[PDB]
RNA sequence: AUUCCAGCUCCAAUAGCGUAUAUUAAAGUUGUUGCAGUUAAAAAGCUCGUAGUUGAACUUUGGGCCCGGUUGGCCGGUCGGAU
RNA sequence: UAACUACUGCGAAAGCAUUUGCCAAGGACGUUUUCAUUAAUCAAGAACGAAAGUUAGGGGAUCGAAGAUGAUCAGAUACCGUCGUAGUCUUAACCAUAAACUAUGCCGACUAGGGAUCGGGUGCUUGCACUCGGCACCUUACGAGAAAUCAAAGUCUUUGGGUUCU
């Protein structure tokens, strides 16, 4: 089940079978391009957009009504970030933890925790570099982390 | 054909007899003989099902060539009477009471039967008339409930086998339907001189 | 060979269970190893009941009730008949009486 | 995690026709599951199969009729030349009578019958009776 | 089991499982053959004259001799409104 | 699976698992390690 | 004399079942010895071991024999008596008693073409008993049995020429190397090769037909 | 003393037969085919992790044609070969 | 850190139980959110690892190796009884082991009934059902096993899902 714990959830989205869809939606696709780009230019994530179309919005999943996954619309706009959305997250969540061990050296649980995290960083940032999404000598330095994510 | 189906002076005695009653929160999945539970516990078989499975098991009795080689156990007090009273209309030999192990297997013993059909009130409780069947190519009849294991069981007649009148009615209605097959009773629709009531437990 | 799928104790979900002491020869026991017996009686015994209802001044209000929850060691249990051996089929039954 | 899709729908099939179920629902689906169970299908051993579109890798569900003994996958896909089919079959069957080992060739996912006939080899994938 | 010249080779040809197809063997003595008697009209039903199934003991061993009967009579019109297939 | 890899390239792991497992058999340490000649009285020769 | 008291019996000493076949066909329970006797003349029998076995009692050594008996016609029937006696002679007796209800049907077959007069096995098939497994496998012609010479005497009294045999597990343990071996020829008739797989109407039992006589 | 030293008699292989050491089969007791690991020997105290091994599904499928081939044909007709 | 306290929970395991804050962490569930093969298992190499034990500061109630000491006994520097050093607690360092046990590697699929219960969710007629995920448990044995027994120890001579270790 999950990569680093005994963990055996099944919860996820189940995606429906229309894929062209729906009939109840009546906003265009340049319409929504519009409010993604929007929120784009506001400060937000991929993800963080999406929500706000399911919720807010009537936007069932944008792929089908606009055609291109948020990231795509984002990539062409050029409101791409600099190193990928579930990267940043994971390397935010390294620092807190890294910034919690210099105060407690005796949480022998983070320390172990802090070993997890670090390492789906260097798992992710492997998969990316073959990809070429970032460049072939990019790094996770423990030391150049709370720069980069903030 | 279409005479051989529920008449509703039949239906009266099913639902009078509450046979059409099932067992509770216990269930077994070997069971889609079910209407619906009702707003108490209790599941309310399908007395439909209930009379054609109980024709079914007639024409399997009708069949058999001699008819002292159907035999008819109970072990239930609630049976004991309806067994003895279906071996003397329908020409079985019944086993009332104790089974006597080694009855079907142990050609030695006293009590050795071979017969080519068994009929079971409860198969809970005759599980050893069930079992002993299993060695020796016997086929299998069972008065079960809802909630009764399934087990070496051929055909089933779903019905209550709580109440005392659904057990009697269910072997009476058996040898009404194995004596109008057979040149005995010749019927069209005759509902038959011999009472339900003769057939249910006594009580002293 | 193995005796009980239990291993006599009841700790299935967990690694550590902290200990107790047997009340008649203080040997260290799981807790859910331990042959637990609450016994509750009165303070006065019965037969001094006669005797203390007479003396007492005030109706008998109520007597009170001692509580005191025994735990056990295995070998101290089976000593005093707390427990006793089973037959392997008997072992099984896991009712109070 | 899911290694072989194959061996995965055979297990399936293979447990069903030991419980006595006259069908099996398989997931995933894929060409070569499919490829195989028509393979058992001209030679009798189950019936229809109907997949399921879900818009993913699909579901396949099987018809069986007490024919099959056995079906199972050989992994890893041993490469075969023709002159050692003869060892495999030796193997794998129960009789020279019948029953099949089933190969991937460049010609297709074929019996070793019909590998014989076409003059074909290559890579050994399962095999049925 | 023929041979070359024709002519059965073989001792004898099994009985089959109508539930299920599997043999029934010589010593599956849990196996068991039922006759349901060919009802006329009038409903008198004939000497002779059985609709033969057969179950293997497999089959009753694990509590499916009564749903494959439902299933195999209706399917010979024997029940009418018994059996489902959803 | 069966406790061994079954990979179509998994030869050297195969090779050489079952190089060490060969150790634990009798003949073959004393054959290779040279038992007969280094010990044994007669030097690996059947008479003396 | 005999006198029979069991339904079948009674149809065997009329004369209306004919070979042991029809038992078969039906799966007609066996309980009366002299049925096969009748039915099946020509059946040789030997005794394959005699094995001490032994209660302690407070006496000390309380001793029992326990033979192991194998019967056939070496023409596709076979069976496996196995009894244990206070005396020999005794148990040997009431072995070729119960081996001779144990019989049981042989499919034999061809190894390859299909030319005159099956020889071999049909199939591969094993049985297991205990820690022992014996695999049958079917051989060409001149092979001859390739057994142990126990499992070999079982299988030229069952009526094989020629066939391969593997045994795993403790095999020096007799009776239940035997015992697999005759799983092993039971299960001969129970595997669904593609020749058996035409549809029989399912034919009627002699304890229907010559009901009244029964 | 059914087992030693002998006599008699008998068995086995036989111009050969025995012994020693090594080796192969027996050995699914080295296991790719093909072993075992709760309790017989054996699951790493636990998790992370590089090489290694392994890794979901998806891209021309089906249909209609036509032309030579190779065996059995169908009349192998003379019990062997011919179109 | 009693009683509450269980065939209950959490944690990778070791382990973890008075209250309330602060600090990060985590599973499961919900999801018409996002990326799109990024994964599984892993020689080498690493983190954590009961108790005892070690070094140096603090602390030193209780229990208590050693030791003292009274009985017992042929002896009894053993059990029993009375004291008592290190130890038992803590800080900074070490140590790297236990019947560290479910004596059961991990990942994936399939095979069978049942009721309990813990967490989340949904429906309601509001205490019951369904559902996913957990700790377990009862019956049977289809199967498996040398057996004890086992819903995994099954789907292995009808012998091949992936992989580490022994
Ligand atoms: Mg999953
Ligand atoms: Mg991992
Ligand atoms: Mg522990
Ligand atoms: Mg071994
Ligand atoms: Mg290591
Ligand atoms: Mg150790
Ligand atoms: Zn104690």
């Amino acid at each position: 089940g999950r990569m680093h714990s005994a963990g055996k959830g099944i919860s996820s989205s189940a995606i429906p079978y229309s894929r062209n869809a729906p009939a109840w939606f009546k906003l265009s696709s340049e319409s929504v391009i519009e409010q993604i780009v929007k929120y784009a230019r506001k400060g937000l994530t991929p993800s963080q957009i999406g929500v706000l179309l399911r919720d807010a919005h009537g936007v069932t999943q944008a792929r089908v009504i606009t055609g291109n996954k948020i990231m795509r619309i984002l990539k062409s706009n050029g409101l791409a970030p600099e190193i990928p959305e579930d990267l940043y997250y994971l390397i935010k969540k390294a620092v807190s933890v890294r910034k919690h061990l210099e105060r407690n050296r005796k949480d022998k649980d983070a320390k172990f925790r802090l070993i997890l995290i670090e390492s789906r960083i260097h798992r992710l940032a492997r998969y990316y570099r073959t990809v070429a999404v970032l460049p072939p000598n990019w790094k996770y330095e423990s030391a150049t982390a709370s720069a980069l994510v903030n | 054909p279409a005479t051989f189906d529920l008449t509703p002076e039949d239906a009266q005695l099913l639902l009078a007899a509450n046979t059409h009653l099932g067992a509770r929160n216990v269930q077994v999945h070997q069971e889609p003989y079910v209407f619906n539970a009702r707003p108490d516990g209790v599941h309310v078989i399908n007395v439909g099902k209930t009379w054609e499975k109980l024709v079914l098991a007639a024409r399997i009795i009708a069949a058999i060539p001699n008819p002292e080689d159907v035999v008819a156990i109970s072990s239930r007090t609630f049976g004991q009477r309806a067994v003895l009273k279906f071996a003397a209309h329908t020409g079985a030999t019944p086993i009332a009471g104790r089974f006597t192990p080694g009855s079907f297997t142990n050609y030695i013993t006293r009590s050795f039967k071979e017969p080519r059909l068994v009929i079971v009130t409860d198969p809970r409780s005759d599980a050893q008339a069930i079992k002993e069947a299993s060695y020796v190519n016997i086929p299998v009849i069972a008065l079960t409930d809802l909630d009764s294991p399934s087990e070496f069981v051929d055909v089933a007649i779903p019905c209550n086998n709580r109440g005392k009148h659904s057990i009697g009615l269910i072997w009476y209605l058996l040898a009404r339907e194995v004596l109008r097959l057979r040149g005995a009773l010749v019927d069209r629709t005759q509902p038959w001189s011999i009472m339900p009531d003769l057939y249910f437990y006594r009580d002293p | 060979p193995k005796k009980r799928a239990s291993n006599g104790r009841n700790k299935k979900g967990r690694g550590h269970v902290k200990p107790v002491r047997c009340v008649n020869c203080s040997k260290s026991i799981p807790k859910d190893k331990a042959i637990k017996r609450m016994a509750i009686r009165n303070i006065v015994e019965a037969a001094a009941v006669r005797d203390l209802s007479e003396a007492s001044v005030y109706p008998e209000y109520a007597l009170p009730k001692t509580y005191n929850k025994l735990h056990y060691c295995v070998s101290c249990a089976i000593h005093a008949r707390i427990v006793r051996v089973r037959s392997r089929e008997d072992r099984k039954n896991r009712a109070p009486p | 995690t899911r290694s072989s899709v194959l061996a995965d729908a055979l297990n399936a099939i293979n447990n069903a026709e030991k419980t006595g179920k006259r069908q099996v629902l398989i997931r995933p689906s894929s060409k070569v599951i499919i490829k195989f169970l028509q393979v058992m299908q001209k030679h009798g051993y189950i019936g229809e199969f109907e997949y399921i579109d879900d818009h993913r890798s699909g579901k396949i569900v099987v018809q069986l009729n007490g024919r099959l003994n056995k079906c199972g996958v050989i992994s890893p896909r041993f490469n075969v030349k023709i002159g050692d089919i003869e060892k495999w079959t030796a193997n794998l069957l129960p009789a020279r009578q019948f029953g099949y080992v089933i190969l991937t060739t460049s010609a297709g996912i074929m019996d070793h019958e019909e590998a014989r006939r076409k003059h074909v080899s290559g890579k050994i994938l399962g095999f049925v009776y | 089991m023929e041979n070359d010249k024709g002519q059965l080779v073989e001792l004898y040809v099994p009985r089959k499982c109508s539930a299920t197809n599997r043999i029934i063997k010589a010593d599956d003595h849990a196996s068991v053959q039922i006759n349901v008697a060919k009802v006329d009209e009038e409903g008198r039903a004939i000497p002779g004259e059985y609709v033969t199934y057969a179950l293997s003991g497999y089959v009753r061993s694990r509590g499916e001799s009564d749903d494959s009967l439902n299933r195999l009579a209706q399917n010979d019109g024997l029940l009418k409104n018994v059996w489902s297939y959803s | 699976g069966k406790g061994k890899p079954r990979g179509l390239n998994s030869a050297r792991k195969l090779r050489v698992h079952r190089r060490n497992n060969r150790w634990a058999e009798n003949n073959y340490k004393k054959r290779l390690l040279g038992t007969a000649f280094k010990s044994s009285p007669f030097g690996g020769s059947s008479h003396a | 004399g005999w006198v029979p008291v069991t339904k079948l019996g009674r149809l065997v000493k009329a004369g209306k079942i004919t070979t042991i076949e029809e038992i078969f066909l039906h799966s007609l329970p066996v309980k009366e010895f002299q049925i096969i006797d009748t039915l099946l003349p020509g059946l040789q029998d030997e005794v394959m071991n005699i094995k001490p076995v032994q209660k302690q009692t407070r006496a000390g050594q309380r001793t029992r024999f326990k033979a192991v008996v194998v019967v056939g016609d070496s023409n596709g029937h076979v069976g496996l008596g196995i009894k244990t006696a206070k005396e020999v002679a005794g148990a040997i007796r009431a072995g070729i008693i119960i081996a001779k209800l144990s019989v049981i049907p042989i499919r034999r077959g061809y190894w390859g073409t299909n030319l005159g007069q099956p020889h071999s096995l049909a199939t591969k098939t094993t049985g297991k008993c205990g820690s022992v497994t014996v695999r049958l496998i079917p051989a060409p012609r001149g092979s001859g049995i390739v057994a142990s010479p126990a499992v070999k005497k079982l299988l030229q009294l069952a009526g094989v020429e020629d066939v391969y045999t593997q045994s795993n597990g403790k095999t020096r343990t007799l009776e239940n190397t035997l015992k697999a071996a005759f799983v092993a020829i039971g299960n001969t008739y129970g595997f669904l090769t593609p020749n058996l797989w035409a549809e029989q109407p399912l034919p009627v039992s002699p304890l229907d037909i010559y009901s009244d006589e029964a």
